[PDB]
């Protein structure tokens, strides 16, 4: 859990190159499940606004 | 003498290889994943 990875280099470059069935899903499914939530109360804001 | 003694028994003292090789290098291990962790471990607001 000390090795953190963002989005520009380095989680697109998993998903650009890998080749690893379990690598792709879990950078595919860890995105959506540790930012994607914290974007929900906020988008749903936004679009009253 | 004691002082050949005192010398000769602080230069015998085995410390660690009495270990396995196999042993050792996992006691090494898990000597720098625990420092490693203590020296890198975060924590972050529960809010932000
Ligand atoms: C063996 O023990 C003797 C005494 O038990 C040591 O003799 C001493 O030697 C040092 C220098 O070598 C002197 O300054 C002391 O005065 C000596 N002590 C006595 C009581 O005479 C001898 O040094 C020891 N062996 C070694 C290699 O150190
Ligand atoms: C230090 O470790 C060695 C093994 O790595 C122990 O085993 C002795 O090693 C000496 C030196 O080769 C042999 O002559 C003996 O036959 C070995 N077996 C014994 C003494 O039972 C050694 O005993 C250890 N020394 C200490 C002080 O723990």
């Amino acid at each position: 859990p000390q090795e953190c990875l963002l989005l520009e280099p380095g989680l697109n470059e998993i998903m650009a190159n890998s080749l690893d069935y379990n690598e792709r899903l879990w950078a595919w499914e860890s995105w959506r499940s540790e930012v994607g939530k914290q974007l929900r109360p906020l988008y749903e804001e936004y679009v009253v606004l | 003498n004691l002082t050949v003694k005192l010398q000769l028994q602080a230069l015998q003292q085995n410390g660690s290889s009495v270990l396995s090789e196999d042993k050792s290098k996992r006691l090494n291990t898990i000597l720098n994943t625990m420092s490693t962790i203590y020296s890198t471990g975060k924590v972050c607001n529960p809010d932000n």
